[PDB]
RNA sequence: AACGAGACUCUGGCAUGCUAACUAGUUACGCGACCCCCGAGCGGUCGGCGUCCCCCAACUUCUUAGAGGGACAAGUGGCGU
RNA sequence: AGCGUGUGCCUACCCUACGCCGGCAGGCGCGGGUAACCCGUUGAACCCCAUUCGUGAUGGGGAUCGGGGAUUGCAAUUAUUCCCCAUGAACGAGGAAUUCCCAGUAAGUGCGGGUCAUAAGCUUGCGUUGAUUAAGUCCCUGCCCUUUGUACACACCGCCCG
């Protein structure tokens, strides 16, 4: 039933998405095994070695 | 000697910060230790610029708010200090301890976008999460003073007290898991 | 405290022996903030007590200090009836008294049949303003036949 | 729509509880009195300066806006 | 090849470098005067306070305003048929 | 604090220190200024420090209305403007909608100029206290360029059928 939180860096920003242009589109490397990678989108600013909060790991999003 | 400043009367070396996705943008410690939450520094002039900012004068400004106080900030250095003071009488803690985590509890971490009534979830930076958390504990300190006899230096202590345990009686803690709720309906 | 009495009635008026007593009684009508102060002045009562605390001796000193204030040297300048203009006294009136002077004042203007008392009498704004779009008290009318 | 009903001086169910409670609280305030003990703050005020001179209580802070008191050195 | 754009004109931010001021000031003293002893130390040479007052003292930092100076994507690292 | 104005050339009025009388608005006397020279070191408001009130349409708010006193003017009633005591409304952050704004900026706060015999709730300038949010997009309303279709040229607010 339940998942744990995992902890991503930001490796590369591909652009902006949205109606208005409000999310940006990022690729994350998780902080476990840093072989893995995956794309998301992101509501505020963000910048190249931020690290994001994911509630869950397993969804996987491409332009909306 | 002059390595370490108490900003009047409270300790910087002691803090610490707990989630390793905010410890770049809460500004405690070191070159960031100051005598007092007011600078005329230029701090809007670049995007993330921002971020160099002490998190005691970003309280401070986001406190001077509602219309019938712009500008007036002599009068919020002043609300921030007496506030201080009473956490520690009921703590017994460190004041800037008790902000740090207050912060950390209260930023949001997924959120919903609009689509077209229609919503898709998102992920929340760390910027966004420093900048949601000040907004939703100054608006909480604001709206509980607003026809009581208790001042709002006594306000702001409640509130941030509250947040720092997590305790769902003050206004960040709820509108929070108002959020991730809504968000957690729109996967 | 002595549990005394904290309701009382001065001028056929009631005061609310809870308030300080220099805005206890403002209750009259007749006495306002600036009017209060001086005859408490005259008077010598302290302006800290709450209005319950004052003994009997006491209101009535204040009560015949309301009614004669130029016995009690407050000035001319400062009354609320000056030269009256059927007898030429000076005074201030108080209470019903206050009802009754502007009555016969209405009356006056209206026997004549000035502009002031046509004015008043049909309803009408009395001083200078215009009356094109301020003061609306009736109800909307539409332009259907 | 509702009302308060603060009280505008003592009587000795209140009063008796104000010397009494001294000792339970860690921060004194005239609103805090005022809220707890169902008086106004203008006697909120006035009853911590007396117990101020009787050296019951710490005075922590004064500014016209705010003032701050605290129990006498201990617990 | 022509007009518009840009250049152009006024304005803001820098000059202890230049020119030079009783319708602008500073510093200092021949000094002179009132007040305080708080000061090593006295009621003092010497200290503190001044839109208190002369200079036939020295000067231009603060004020005024004329001439010139200065910034070019010029320097270093990436990206670009 | 900063920007300004000042004895009106027909046209007949200017900016004010200091002393005295009056609660106030105001009155009398006597000097300076055609201005880096006099009003003037332009003692501005918010802000700053101390006091009183106590969650009450309240000491919040000040509409409406009675009585008296000055000043301009040839003349003030349908109240010119100003001063004093009294009276004490609606209003507890506003439905569907909708405006302006990216840094000494928005908003708060007061001061000059114009009009002026008398007089800003307007407008055009100046200083003072001083943030939150962005560093983007074409979704809504529009603009520029190219390809494309048309029965339009009064140009889609066009033309046209039973």
């Amino acid at each position: 039933r339940v998942q744990p939180i995992k902890l991503a860096r930001v490796t590369k920003v591909l652009g902006r998405t949205g109606s208005q242009g409000q999310c940006t589109q990022v690729r994350v490397e998780f902080m476990d095994d840093t072989s893995r990678s995956i794309i998301r989108n992101v509501k505020g600013p963000v910048r190249e070695g931020d690290v994001l909060t994911l509630l869950e790991s397993e969804r996987e999003a491409r332009r909306l | 000697t002059p390595d370490i400043k108490l900003f009047g009367k409270w300790s910087t070396d002691d803090v610490q910060i707990n989630d390793i996705s905010l410890q770049d943008y809460i500004a405690v410690k070191e070159k960031y230790a100051k005598y007092l939450p007011h600078s005329a520094g230029r701090y809007a002039a670049k995007r993330f610029r921002k971020a160099q900012c002490p998190i005691v004068e970003r309280l401070t400004n986001s406190m001077m708010m509602h219309g019938r106080n712009n500008g007036k900030k002599l009068m919020t250095v002043r609300i921030v200090k007496h506030a201080f003071e009473i956490i520690h009488l009921l703590t017994g803690e460190n004041p800037l301890q008790v902000l740090v985590n207050a912060i950390i509890n209260s930023g949001p971490r997924e959120d919903s976008t609009r689509i077209g009534v229609r919503r898709q979830a998102v992920d929340v930076s760390p910027l966004r999460r420093v900048n949601q958390a000040i907004w939703l504990l100054c608006t909480g300190a604001r709206e509980a003073a607003f026809r009581n006899i208790k001042t709002i230096a006594e306000c702001l202590a409640d509130e941030l007290i509250n947040a720092a345990k997590g305790s769902s009686n003050s206004y960040a803690i709820k509108k929070k898991d108002e959020l991730e709720r809504v968000a957690k309906s729109n996967r | 405290p002595e549990k005394f009495q904290h309701i009382l009635r001065v001028l056929n008026t009631n005061i609310d022996g809870r308030r300080k007593i220099a805005f206890a009684i403002t209750a009259i009508k007749g006495v306002g903030r600036r009017y209060a102060h001086v005859v408490l002045r005259k008077a010598d009562i302290d302006l800290t007590k709450r209005a319950g605390e004052l003994t009997e001796d006491e209101v009535e000193r204040v009560i015949t200090i309301m009614q004669n204030p130029r016995q009690y040297k407050i000035p001319d300048w400062f009354l609320n009836r000056q030269k009256d203009v059927k007898d030429g006294k000076y005074s201030q009136v108080l209470a019903n008294g206050l009802d009754n002077k502007l009555r016969e004042d209405l009356e006056r203007l209206k026997k004549i049949r000035a502009h002031r008392g046509l004015r008043h009498f049909w309803g009408l704004r009395v001083r200078g303003q215009h009356t094109k779009t301020t003061g609306r008290r009736g109800r909307t009318v539409g332009v259907s036949k | 729509r509702d009302k308060l009903n603060n009280l505008v001086l003592f009587d000795k169910a209140t009063y008796d509880k104000l010397c009494k409670e001294v000792p339970n609280y860690k921060l004194i305030t005239p609103a805090v009195v005022s809220e707890r003990l169902k008086i106004r703050g203008s006697l909120a005020r006035a009853a911590l300066q007396e117990l101020l001179s009787k050296g019951l209580i710490k005075l922590v802070s004064k500014h016209r806006a705010q003032v701050i008191y605290t129990r006498n050195t201990k617990g």
